[PDB]
């Protein structure tokens, strides 16, 4: 069906059809325009008028331009041909390697799996990181959250988890970028073409062969409108639902800055005519997120493991967006600036961090008791911060001084040099197994490492490195 | 017999800390050779420091 543009306000477009209207979520193509401008219907207003959100910039549009209804929502290709390839929200590849020769296309918008078609089985992940392997175990086939401000190491943590999981996964995987730096996007593309996660081969006649790849890529970045940022996660979720529904495989799904999915709505609703909520957020802040998260779930057909990075504006964890997001996660990891300023990396706060896979019926009883003892120790050390700041450690008793010593020691022991940090840290990376972490924590709690210094635990992995470093520091 | 002098109020810096440190050193040095040690003290701070 043909239609006319009547009004344009930033990332919003009002269209007028004569004969027959399109339903909501349907896609429309603008004709008198340089590029392929696509509009997604959002509302109906009367007078055969329709409101839409543009997947690109509106500079150049005219009141009178012509629009064509595709009759269906946005359609992204699916198959094993999307593997080893980048794809924007409208499915168009931006890898400059040719088109996507996929048979079938899926809709960006799909209803979530039902209640009966869910399977909550407790598994674990081998991340190689001590803090999460000990105190916040990650759930195979569940959702994981990395909450943090700006400059605390979310992207670095995600790159480390990619290196330590996806390469050792075998199944498929997807990476979505919602307002992330194009630099790090290109860096991930090149690190994947290096490590073999993406296997590009230049056939003659300029063709390409991505056969052998094990990771798809979807990128809607900061250089994109809100309409082109609030619809990328849905594309990635369609790409993963194809795998875990038809192919039956277990997939990974890394997402970078899901917060933008809300920020876009916040800089769109005002133009859509909606009343703002507390901090300018939407009234639909909970449903627009739940309709995204309920598509992420293990089922009887396959499994989605998910790793979402959640921005925290102004370092405020009481914001409505993270507050709502906390309810949807199976595992959590809250990074802190107070802990990053101490040079500890990963700067994970093990008290705000939590999980559901820490119970003794999932991890053993020695693991459970070690984790709970560590939490008790760190809380007892937190409780003395005020009196230490005012008066000093000399006021404390000897039990409290022992607690403070072991708490600082286990803080410095819960730090790890990653492999991707070698470029600006120099020191090589340290994968750390779980029984080694547990033995080390047990010994540090018992008191078999009180003789050692405090700076001997900094960036050492296990305890053999700590003891060698204490030896070398004795000189 | 080790007579350790100390105070009864707090906020005294770390003087009783150093006292109890020297006392621990002396006790651990003199109990190796086998000399039976007894401890006399003045103040509650040394008591709280060396009880356990
Ligand atoms: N393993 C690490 N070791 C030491 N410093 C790190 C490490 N990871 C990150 N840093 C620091 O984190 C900062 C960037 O983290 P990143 O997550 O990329 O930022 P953002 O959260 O804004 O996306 C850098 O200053 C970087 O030096």
């Amino acid at each position: 069906n043909h239609g006319r543009i009547t009004q344009v306000i930033g990332a919003v477009v009002d269209v007028h059809f004569d004969e027959q209207l399109p339903p909501i979520l349907n896609s429309l193509e603008v004709q008198g325009h340089t590029n392929r401008l696509v509009l997604e219907v959002a509302q109906h207003l009367g007078e055969n008028t329709v409101r839409t959100i543009a997947m690109d910039a509106t500079e150049g549009l005219v009141r009178g331009q012509k629009v064509v209804d595709t009759g269906a929502p946005i359609q992204v290709p699916v198959g094993v041909e999307t593997l080893g390839r980048i794809m924007n929200v409208i499915g168009e590849p931006v890898d400059e390697c040719g088109p996507v020769p996929a048979k079938k296309t899926y809709s960006i918008h799909r209803a979530a799996p039902l209640f009966a078609d869910q399977s909550t089985e407790p598994g674990l992940l081998q991340t190689g990181i001590k803090v999460v392997d000990l105190l916040a175990p990650y759930a195979k086939g569940g959702k994981i959250g990395l909450f943090g401000g700006a400059g605390v190491g979310k992207t670095v943590l995600i790159m480390e988890l990619i290196n330590n999981v996806a390469n050792k996964h075998g199944g498929f995987s997807v990476f979505a970028g919602v307002g992330e730096r194009t630099r790090e996007g290109n860096d991930l593309y090149h690190e994947m073409m290096t490590t073999g996660v993406i296997k590009r081969k230049k056939l003659e006649d300029g063709k390409f062969d991505f056969t052998g790849s094990k990771a798809a890529l979807v990128y809607g970045q900061m250089n994109e409108p809100p309409g082109a940022r609030a619809r990328v996660a849905l594309t990635a979720l369609s790409v993963a639902e194809y795998f875990r529904d038809e192919q039956g495989q277990d997939v990974l799904l890394f997402i970078d800055n899901i917060y933008r999915f809300t920020q876009a709505g916040s800089e769109v609703s005002a133009l859509l005519g909606r009343i703002p909520s507390a901090v300018g957020y939407q009234p639909t802040l909970a449903t627009d997120l739940g309709q995204l998260q309920e598509r992420i779930t293990t089922t009887k057909k396959g499994s989605i493991t998910s790793v979402q990075a959640v921005y925290v504006p102004a370092d405020d964890l009481t914001d409505p967006a993270p507050a709502t997001t906390f309810a949807h996660l199976d595992a959590t990891t809250v990074l802190s600036r107070q802990i990053a300023e101490l040079g500890i990396y990963p700067a994970v706060d093990p008290l705000d961090s939590t999980s559901r896979m820490l119970a003794p019926e999932i991890v053993g009883q020695e693991h459970y008791d070690t984790a709970r003892a560590t939490q008790k120790l760190l809380q007892d050390y937190k409780s003395l911060q005020d009196i230490i700041a005012i008066l000093g450690m000399d006021e404390l008793s000897e039990e409290d001084k022992l607690v403070v010593s072991r708490a600082r020691k286990i803080q410095r022991f819960l730090s790890q040099p990653f492999t991707v940090a070698e470029v600006f840290t120099g020191k090589p990376g340290r994968f750390v197994e779980l029984p080694e972490t547990i033995k080390s924590a047990q010994t540090i709690l018992r008191g078999e490492c009180d003789d050692l210094p405090e700076m001997a635990f900094y960036m050492c992995g296990g305890l053999e490195e700590v003891r060698s470093k204490a030896v070398k520091m004795a000189q | 017999a080790v007579l350790a002098l100390s105070s009864d109020k707090g906020l005294c810096g770390g003087v009783n800390s150093f006292v109890a440190k020297q006392a621990r050193i002396v006790i651990k040095e003199n109990e190796m050779a086998g000399n039976a040690v007894q401890v006399y003290g003045v103040g509650d701070k040394i008591r709280s420091a060396l009880q356990r």
